[PDB]
């Protein structure tokens, strides 16, 4: 049993001394303010805890109670969204007419003339319109009422506060101790089996006795107050066998191995149902029920305390072969000794999976009447791509706080890092390589385009009508998906997506899906969304493997992970260390993911959105101009940005004028952030120095001598305020854009 | 319209002129570089050392004055292009009442006299527009790889 | 005095980031150091490398790279028996570090002052005064 | 090369000659401050222009003083 | 009137932006119930738009031709409500903001910790000060001429040139 | 009458960055401050904070209440 | 000078020039600059102590 839980009891005494001493946690900073520097350097610290401790223990119960502290606060954000949905929402007028009402749970107070927000979403109903999906998550879940949704947000109250008490109980009276937390294979066996495999398990078992059941009998059109309340299909096993006549034999196919009874409410039926446009919830159930046998059975892979089990060192240890030295021999020390390497994983699988979503939730709509309400689908699309870019740049981020930290060499020797690190050269080469022929080969593409057509010449143009780049690769898989039904996966009954071609779907005369064609400006825009994508790992990975030394500094270790420079010799060595590549490749993902939403919108609009009317023929929301038009900047320019902005910039005097300011205002903060961006500190001190003058000749120069910046603030101050103007303009103009036309 | 324009354009007068004047006065020397005339007029910084100096020398307060000197000038001459074209057309009332915010300047200047501009080339054709709609991307393209 | 070549390397499965075509044309540079152990140390050009018991011995293409090195290897395994030797590709070898047998922060008589300024930093010419003319600004 | 100076400011604190990555300075006799010691720059051929040196150093306006001048292959720090 | 401008009380620009204000509230509420909550907000504002309008108009505010407000700040007296007394209002506030700063400034300059006081605000002394502010241009004026206010040129660091 | 304008303009606004940047250049290079003793040049400089901080002020007071009162009718 | 006094500083150069420090020691030796001088503003360095000559400094 050398798994055991272990605890130091009382640790940390619950006092309120150290709240009156601001930079307590630092010996730098515990010493009190000089200069403003203080002010700015106690915040940018004060979660690196490995910078204030030294023992791998009191790190790791910062951590834990730290992450208690987050769940708090989700806990507390969910139950406030049940909360206005419950209070200050359109929720039930909703769930009457999905396809008439706009969801709203936003109101606002009439002050300044602000109450023209209060718009008209339908039912009854004045307020800002909502975009989050929650009302297809309720109806989903089958809430059916505002009574419901108070208990939800009193679940979520309750939970919050049991958060923060666990926060507060685990690091001040019961620590784990650093062998409790070093305990990999048993975390895994818990989240593996426990978390993941009973979270599935107990929704599918919500799904199956609530959801089935409730949206079965919203489907066929029973009024929501007409409905059973959901216990009653718990005891009532006759109620359910009217819906669902397998639940008269009970339990006994499940123990007998006679599964094939249960297809009445456990289908692989693909596709989406016809009602709401939405996925098959007998679907999501049987989903759900496969995903929870799977995490269960993959939770009892690793060895506890019991002989059964691998090993995860075992595993890693003999994975090597000629070409990699020792192989994947000090990984396992690595990943239970580091928080920022299990960090930097977690984080790029985290954001790769928001990333997922995305792509899965569009095209596969999960909830009913989500696929034609529009404006939601826009905005979880382009929120989860941002969250998605965002978490992979932080796993660059803390994979280089790693190597500058907690990489030992010692420890390290002829393995996969020391080999990685020992051909960087090759690696960023190739790397540098890729990206100036993929942007050469895919901007470029437009740049022929920009000028052919500008020169009467659009026989010479890179264009389904001209010279054809097809993507005949994407357009066979489209055709195998198509051909999935029945062939390769035959007890499916219709396809995964009818984005692979197929039927078009329409729930109140509006688009659910409908296939995607790819044509010469998809292969365009996916090979600009390969060279932005190679880009920005060329920036992140160079920071990674050059963030111990290069050929230009040969210490770069001793100066740390963020560091402005080494001076303006060897040429000039602004901007050398690990984080000024996170800073530059955090600019990159903002290209990068604003040309995927920017993607995503226009072929949406084009191509796939829009109304279906008598002979089935769709009116797409921009008429199909994406084909001959995304080829050219100037169609992007003008028939993207131009012609979409159109609702944002008129929106003023309507309930979207809040847009139309966030507009406006996102553009300035942007513009802002160039102050920060192009300038540099030692202008803004001797700037500065004139007006401590002025306070000197009135007598009221402060004792917080004031500085500028720090070089590396003013790279963060500008980062930060280029993201929330880039980013706080897109959100404006797509939400406008799409609450008004979609 | 006029009058808060006006006071913009105050406002990129003086603060250009900040820029450029405390570039020529603190050129000598300042409290960060007390001996910053024994280093010349161009000079990259003095190191990280003393929190930093990037940008300290008298020409990068050139450097940074001529952003405020392109804002200045774009200011003066999108003033002066919309009351004229507004005028020109017999429309003085859509300056009058759309130059008091900045949506006006958004909408009914920049996006709404781009039309014919970026209409110089299309998949329906050309016409002698062209060359500038291909200039107007250009020059979106130069200035952003200066960033 | 003069550079052993037969001084044996540490022991390294090679990097991309070692010396280029730059170094046996132009100047090379070697540090040669006693350890007590066989241990692993980090080089400045890449992964890690492990130091033979006895004399070690390294090129690099850098100064500042042999140095880097021996801040290294006097922090985390206190050898203060490090030379640093400038090669030439004409064979000849020029002793470096320390230049004269005692490190430059400890004081040693017979070092004569190169760049000492007699006044203050403030006391310099103003430029317009040496403007036309040879004078040096430093008085 | 790049030029660097020590002025008489110089107390002495060794702090310049310890920070230097390149051995550009060293400590010489002297009789002008407490320590008995000056910095020196006998080999600034080989200095860099880092800047350390000026940010080790304690004195109210810095007694190294750096002045990047002619660019060459050591002072460029070029491994290529 | 002044400067060529109407009076808005008589503007008829102003007129058709008041019936503009409430015919686009009215087709609003012309989509609700009488009792609804919807309703009782719009005629709420209907009743706040026609307020103000009428406020407006018999104010002495001066219309142009877009029959919106226009302000004259040029000093003269039948239009010192738009500029002179609402700055006369604002720079006695900010004057005693910067008084109330200011002496705070100078108190916390001779405390143990000169620095903690500024970012741990002793909170009862600084309400003291506040309280003064009342009276900042007689108390900062003497201030001024008893040489307290001003400190002479060669106790103020400057750069060498 | 349009491209006239503009351009002269912009020659204008480089003319006068030219004329600050070369007062620059005169101060760093060309001026001694020897021969100057108590001229209006160095006077200037006697008072260049005072200078500098009024600047900073008035660009300040006309930015706060130019973008503010802009905001406000937005 | 003597030691503990009040000094208001006379270097064009220092970040303290004419600013008041107080006078921690004096070097009786020939040393170029032997008033030692501390201050409560830190310098932009963090320095708050620096060496001057007799000539650099005025008792207040
Ligand atoms: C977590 C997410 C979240 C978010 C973003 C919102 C957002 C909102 N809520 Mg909701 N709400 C939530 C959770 C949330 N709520 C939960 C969990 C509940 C259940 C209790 C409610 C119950 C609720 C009601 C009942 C109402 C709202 C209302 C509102 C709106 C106005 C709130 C306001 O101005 O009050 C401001 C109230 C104040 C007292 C101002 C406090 C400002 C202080 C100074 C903030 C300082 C924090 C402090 C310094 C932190 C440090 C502590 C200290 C020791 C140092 C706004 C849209 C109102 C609404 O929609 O009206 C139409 C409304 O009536 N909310
Ligand atoms: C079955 C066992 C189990 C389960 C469910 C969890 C669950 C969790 N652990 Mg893990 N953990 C386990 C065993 C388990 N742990 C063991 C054995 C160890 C020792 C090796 C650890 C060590 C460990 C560390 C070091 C950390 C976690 C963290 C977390 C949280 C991850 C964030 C998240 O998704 O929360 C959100 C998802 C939720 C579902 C929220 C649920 C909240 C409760 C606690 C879940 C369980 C409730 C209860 C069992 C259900 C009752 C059902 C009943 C109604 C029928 C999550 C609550 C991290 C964390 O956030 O700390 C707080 C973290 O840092 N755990
Ligand atoms: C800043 C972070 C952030 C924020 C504010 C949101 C906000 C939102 N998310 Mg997103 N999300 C995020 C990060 C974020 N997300 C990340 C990082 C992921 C990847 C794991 C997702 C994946 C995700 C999914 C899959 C869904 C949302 C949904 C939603 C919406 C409803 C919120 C809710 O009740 O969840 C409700 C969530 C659900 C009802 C289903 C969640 C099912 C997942 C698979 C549970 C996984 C839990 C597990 C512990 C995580 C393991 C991670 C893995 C790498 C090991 C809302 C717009 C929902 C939505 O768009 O509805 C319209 C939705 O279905 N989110
Ligand atoms: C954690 C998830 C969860 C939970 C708490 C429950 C809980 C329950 N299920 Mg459900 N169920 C689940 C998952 C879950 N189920 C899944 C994943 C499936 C798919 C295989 C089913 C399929 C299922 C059926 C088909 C039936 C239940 C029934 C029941 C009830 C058990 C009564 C009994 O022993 O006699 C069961 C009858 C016998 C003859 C034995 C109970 C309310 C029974 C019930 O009461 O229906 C409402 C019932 O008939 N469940
Ligand atoms: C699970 C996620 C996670 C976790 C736990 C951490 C944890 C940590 N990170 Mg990592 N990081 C993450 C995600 C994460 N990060 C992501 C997604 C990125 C990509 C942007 C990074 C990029 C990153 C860098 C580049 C650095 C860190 C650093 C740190 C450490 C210091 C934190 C601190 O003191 O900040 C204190 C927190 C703040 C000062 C908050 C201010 C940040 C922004 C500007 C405010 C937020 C704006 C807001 C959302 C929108 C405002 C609305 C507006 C309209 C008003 C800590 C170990 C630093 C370090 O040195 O580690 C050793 C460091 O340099 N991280
Ligand atoms: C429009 C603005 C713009 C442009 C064109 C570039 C261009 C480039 N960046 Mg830069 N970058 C920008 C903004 C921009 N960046 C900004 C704002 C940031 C701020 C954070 C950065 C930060 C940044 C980093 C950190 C990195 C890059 C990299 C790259 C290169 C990508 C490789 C490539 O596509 O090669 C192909 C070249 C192009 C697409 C340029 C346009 C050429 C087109 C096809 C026309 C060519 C015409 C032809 C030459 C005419 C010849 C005749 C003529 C001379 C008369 C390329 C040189 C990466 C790099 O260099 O690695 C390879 C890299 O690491 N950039
Ligand atoms: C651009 C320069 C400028 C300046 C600085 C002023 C300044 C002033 N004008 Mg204005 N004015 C200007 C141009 C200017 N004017 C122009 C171009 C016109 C158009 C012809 C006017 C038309 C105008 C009128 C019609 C009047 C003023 C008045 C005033 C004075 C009233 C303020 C006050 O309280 O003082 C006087 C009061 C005190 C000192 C104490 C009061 C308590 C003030 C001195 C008024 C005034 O009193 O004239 C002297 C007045 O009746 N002005
Ligand atoms: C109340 C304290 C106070 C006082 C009396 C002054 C006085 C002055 N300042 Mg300001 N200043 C202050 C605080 C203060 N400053 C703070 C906190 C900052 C940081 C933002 C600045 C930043 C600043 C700049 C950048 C400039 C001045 C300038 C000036 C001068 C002209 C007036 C002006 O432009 O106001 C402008 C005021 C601001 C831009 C910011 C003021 C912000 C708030 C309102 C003041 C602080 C309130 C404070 C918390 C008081 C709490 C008291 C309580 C504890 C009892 C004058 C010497 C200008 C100058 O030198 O011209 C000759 C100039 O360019 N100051
Ligand atoms: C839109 C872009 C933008 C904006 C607003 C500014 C604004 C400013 N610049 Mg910068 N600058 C920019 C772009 C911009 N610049 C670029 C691209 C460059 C080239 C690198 C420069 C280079 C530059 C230099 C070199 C100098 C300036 C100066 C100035 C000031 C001149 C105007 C003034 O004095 O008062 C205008 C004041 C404002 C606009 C401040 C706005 C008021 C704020 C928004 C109050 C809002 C408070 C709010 C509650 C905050 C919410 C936070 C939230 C998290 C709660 C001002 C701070 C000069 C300066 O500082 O002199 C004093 C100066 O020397 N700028
Ligand atoms: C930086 C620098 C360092 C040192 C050296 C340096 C090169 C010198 C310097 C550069 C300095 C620079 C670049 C300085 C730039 C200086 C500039 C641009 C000065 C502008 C002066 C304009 C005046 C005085 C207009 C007067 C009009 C009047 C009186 C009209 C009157 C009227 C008439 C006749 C008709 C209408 C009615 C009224 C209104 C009554
Ligand atoms: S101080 Fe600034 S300009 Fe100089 S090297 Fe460092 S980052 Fe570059």
């Amino acid at each position: 049993k050398k798994v055991s839980i272990t605890v130091d009891r009382d640790p940390v005494a619950t006092s309120f001394e150290k709240w009156a001493q601001p930079g307590h946690f630092s010996r730098t900073l515990a010493k009190g303010p000089k200069t403003t520097t203080w002010i700015w350097n106690l915040h940018a610290d004060v979660h690196d805890f490995d910078s204030h401790t030294n023992s791998l223990e009191d790190i790791s119960r910062k951590i834990f109670s730290a992450h208690f502290g987050q769940l708090s606060i989700i806990f507390l954000w969910l139950s406030g969204m049940y909360f206005h949905g419950a209070r200050f929402s359109n929720y039930s007028a909703w769930l009457s007419n999905p396809t008439a009402v706009k969801p709203s749970a936003q109101v606002v107070w009439p002050i300044v003339g602000q109450e023209v927000l209060n718009g008209d979403v339908g039912g009854g109903f004045q307020g800002v319109q909502v975009t989050s999906g929650f009302f297809q998550i309720w109806r989903s879940s089958g809430i059916t009422s505002e009574v419901e949704l108070y208990w939800c947000a009193l679940a979520g109250l309750i939970m919050s506060g049991l958060m923060i008490f666990a926060g507060w109980f685990h690091y001040h009276k019961a620590a784990p101790k650093l062998e409790w937390f070093q305990n990999a294979e048993s975390m895994l066996n818990h989240h593996l089996s426990g978390l993941l495999g009973l979270g599935c398990l107990s929704w599918a078992g919500h799904q199956i006795h609530v959801s089935l059941p409730v949206n079965k009998l919203l489907d066929a059109g029973v009024a929501p107050q007409e409905i059973p309340l959901p216990h009653e299909f718990l005891v009532n096993r006759d109620l359910m066998a009217q819906l669902y006549p397998s639940f008269s034999k009970g339990l006994v196919p499940f123990f007998t191995l006679n599964w094939s009874e249960y297809s009445d409410f456990l289908t692989f039926k693909g596709g989406l149902n016809p009602v709401t446009g939405g996925l098959w919830l007998s679907d999501t159930a049987h989903h759900h029920l496969a995903l929870a046998v799977l995490f269960i059975v993959a939770g009892h892979m690793y060895r506890t305390n019991w002989g059964i089990g691998h090993s995860m060192k075992e595993i890693l240890e003999a994975h090597k072969g000629p070409f990699t030295g020792e192989g994947h021999k000090g990984l396992y020390e690595i990943l239970t000794t580091s928080w920022h390497a299990q960090l930097a994983i977690n984080l790029a699988m985290l954001g790769s999976v928001s990333i997922i979503v995305a792509h899965h939730m569009y095209a596969m709509p999960p909830y009913p009447y989500i696929a034609t309400d529009y404006p939601t689908q826009l905005s979880i699309f382009t929120h989860h791509m941002w969250i998605g870019g965002f978490c992979v740049c932080g796993g660059a981020a803390h994979a280089g706080i790693f190597m500058v930290r907690d990489y030992n060499p010692a420890q390290n020797y002829n393995n996969l890092l020391d080999r990685v690190i020992r051909h960087r050269d090759a690696i960023i080469s190739h790397l540098n390589w890729i990206c100036i022929f993929l942007g050469f080969h895919s901007f470029g593409l437009y740049i022929h385009n920009d000028t052919m057509r500008a020169l009467g010449r659009t026989q010479d143009m890179f264009s389904d009508t001209a010279i054809q780049l097809k993507p005949v690769f994407a357009q066979w898989v489209q055709s195998i998906h198509t051909l999935a039904p029945g062939n390769t996966t035959p007890n499916a009954l219709a396809t995964a997506s009818y984005a692979f071609g197929g039927d078009v779907v329409a729930v109140g005369n509006k688009v659910a899906m409908m296939p995607i064609s790819l044509g010469t400006a998809d292969f365009m825009v996916h090979h600009i969304h390969a060279f932005t994508i190679h880009v920005t790992v060329l920036i992140l990975l160079k920071g990674v493997l050059f963030s111990r030394n290069s050929r230009l500094i040969p210490d770069k270790a001793n100066l740390g992970f963020r560091f402005p420079c080494d001076g303006p010799g060897r040429g000039g060595t602004c901007q050398s260390s690990a984080w000024d590549s996170v800073f530059l490749g955090l600019f990159w993902m903002y290209n990068c993911i604003s040309v995927v939403i920017f993607h995503f919108s226009w072929k949406m609009q084009s191509d796939v959105w829009g109304t279906v009317q008598s002979d089935g023929t769709v009116t797409h929301i921009t008429g199909g101009n994406f084909a001959q038009s995304a080829i050219t900047i100037n169609g992007w320019l003008r028939d993207f940005l131009w012609a979409q902005a159109s609702q944002v910039i008129q929106s003023y005097g309507s309930a979207l004028s809040a847009y139309g300011l966030i507009f406006l205002g996102a553009h300035f903060i942007w513009a802002f952030s160039l102050m920060f961006l192009f300038s540099g500190r030692g202008y803004w001190q001797e700037l500065i120095e004139s007006i401590v003058w002025a306070h000197n000749k009135l007598n009221v120069a402060p004792a917080i001598q004031p500085r500028a910046l720090s070089i590396t603030q003013g790279r963060a101050v500008g980062l930060a305020h280029y993201l929330l103007g880039g980013i706080g303009t897109t959100w404006a103009f797509f939400l406008a854009r799409i609450i008004s036309v979609g | 319209g006029d009058f808060l324009i006006h006071h913009a354009i105050a406002l990129a007068l003086h603060t250009t002129t900040l820029i450029l004047v405390k570039g020529a006065l603190d050129a000598r020397g300042s409290k960060l570089m007390p001996d910053k005339k024994d280093f010349g007029y161009a000079f990259p910084c003095d190191g990280p050392g003393r929190g930093g100096t990037c940008d300290i020398s008298a020409w990068d307060a050139f450097y940074l004055s001529m952003f405020w000197m392109l804002n200045t000038i774009g200011w003066v001459t999108f003033y002066w292009h919309w009351k004229h074209i507004t005028i020109w057309q017999g429309n003085a009332g859509q300056f009058n009442e759309s130059s008091t915010y900045i949506m006006g300047w958004l909408r009914d200047y920049l996006w709404l006299n781009s039309s014919p501009l970026i209409n110089g080339y299309n998949p329906f054709g050309m016409n002698s527009l062209s060359v500038w709609s291909w200039m107007f991307l250009f020059g979106h393209l130069i200035w952003a790889t200066g960033f | 005095e003069t550079l052993n070549l037969q001084i044996p390397s540490p022991t390294f499965e090679g990097s991309t980031g070692g010396w280029l075509r730059a170094a046996e044309v132009e100047e090379k540079y070697a540090i040669t150091w006693t350890s007590p152990k066989e241990q692993v140390f980090e080089m400045p050009t890449g992964g890690a490398a492990i130091m033979r018991q006895g004399e070690n011995l390294l090129y690099l293409a850098r100064k500042e790279q042999c140095l880097a090195l021996a801040t290294q290897v006097k922090n985390s395994f206190k050898i203060t028996d490090y030379k640093v030797y400038r090669i030439f590709p004409s064979g000849e070898v020029q002793y470096l570090h320390p230049k004269d047998g005692v490190f430059p922060e400890k004081v040693n008589a017979g070092r004569v002052g190169v760049g000492n300024v007699s006044h203050s930093i403030g006391k310099n010419l103003n430029p317009a005064q040496i403007k036309f003319t040879s004078k040096s600004f430093n008085g | 090369s790049h030029s660097v100076k020590v002025y008489d400011t110089c107390i002495g604190c060794t702090q310049c000659v310890r920070a230097c990555p390149c051995d550009v300075l060293e400590m010489v006799s002297w009789d002008g401050c407490k320590a008995g010691q000056i910095a020196s720059a006998p080999r600034t051929e080989d200095c860099i222009g880092c800047k350390r040196c000026e940010t080790a150093c304690p004195t109210d306006f810095l007694s190294v003083r750096v002045y990047l001048g002619g660019e060459t292959t050591r002072s460029m720090g070029l491994a290529y | 009137d002044v400067a060529g401008l109407t009076p808005c009380g008589e503007s008829k620009e102003f007129a058709r932006r008041l019936d503009g204000s409430v015919k686009k509230l009215q087709t609003r509420l012309s989509k609700y119930e009488a009792g609804t909550p919807p309703a009782l907000a719009l005629q709420k504002q209907i009743d706040k738009t026609k307020n103000r309008f009428d406020r407006y108009g018999k104010a002495g505010l001066l219309c142009g031709t877009d029959g919106l407000p226009h302000l004259i700040t040029d000093g003269r007296w039948t239009h010192s409500g738009e500029f002179v007394i609402p700055g006369l209002l604002f720079l006695y506030v900010a004057g005693w903001i910067g008084w109330v700063g200011r002496s705070y400034v100078l108190f916390a300059r001779t405390a143990d910790k000169p620095t903690e006081k500024e970012i741990i605000i002793d909170v009862p002394v600084a309400l003291s000060f506040v309280s003064t502010g009342f009276i900042w241009p007689f108390s900062a004026f003497k201030e001024f001429t008893s040489g307290n206010l001003i400190v002479p040129a060669d106790e103020i660091t400057v750069s060498p040139r | 009458q349009s491209a006239l304008y503009t351009h002269h303009q912009y020659i204008a606004g480089f003319l006068m960055v030219g004329a600050f940047a070369h007062g620059a250049i005169f101060f760093v290079r060309d001026y001694d401050p020897e021969q100057n003793k108590n001229n209006v040049l160095a006077r200037i400089l006697d008072h260049k904070e005072a200078i500098i901080s009024h600047l900073s002020w008035v660009s300040l007071f006309l930015g706060f209440h130019t973008l503010g009162i802009y905001v406000h009718n937005d | 000078v003597k030691r503990g006094s009040k000094v208001r500083i006379l270097r064009k150069e220092s970040y303290w020039y004419q600013d008041i420090g107080t006078v921690a020691t004096i070097d009786t030796s020939g040393i170029r600059y032997p008033v030692v001088v501390r201050f409560e503003k830190v310098s932009y360095s963090g320095v708050n102590t620096n060496n001057f000559s007799l000539d650099e400094v005025v008792e207040v």
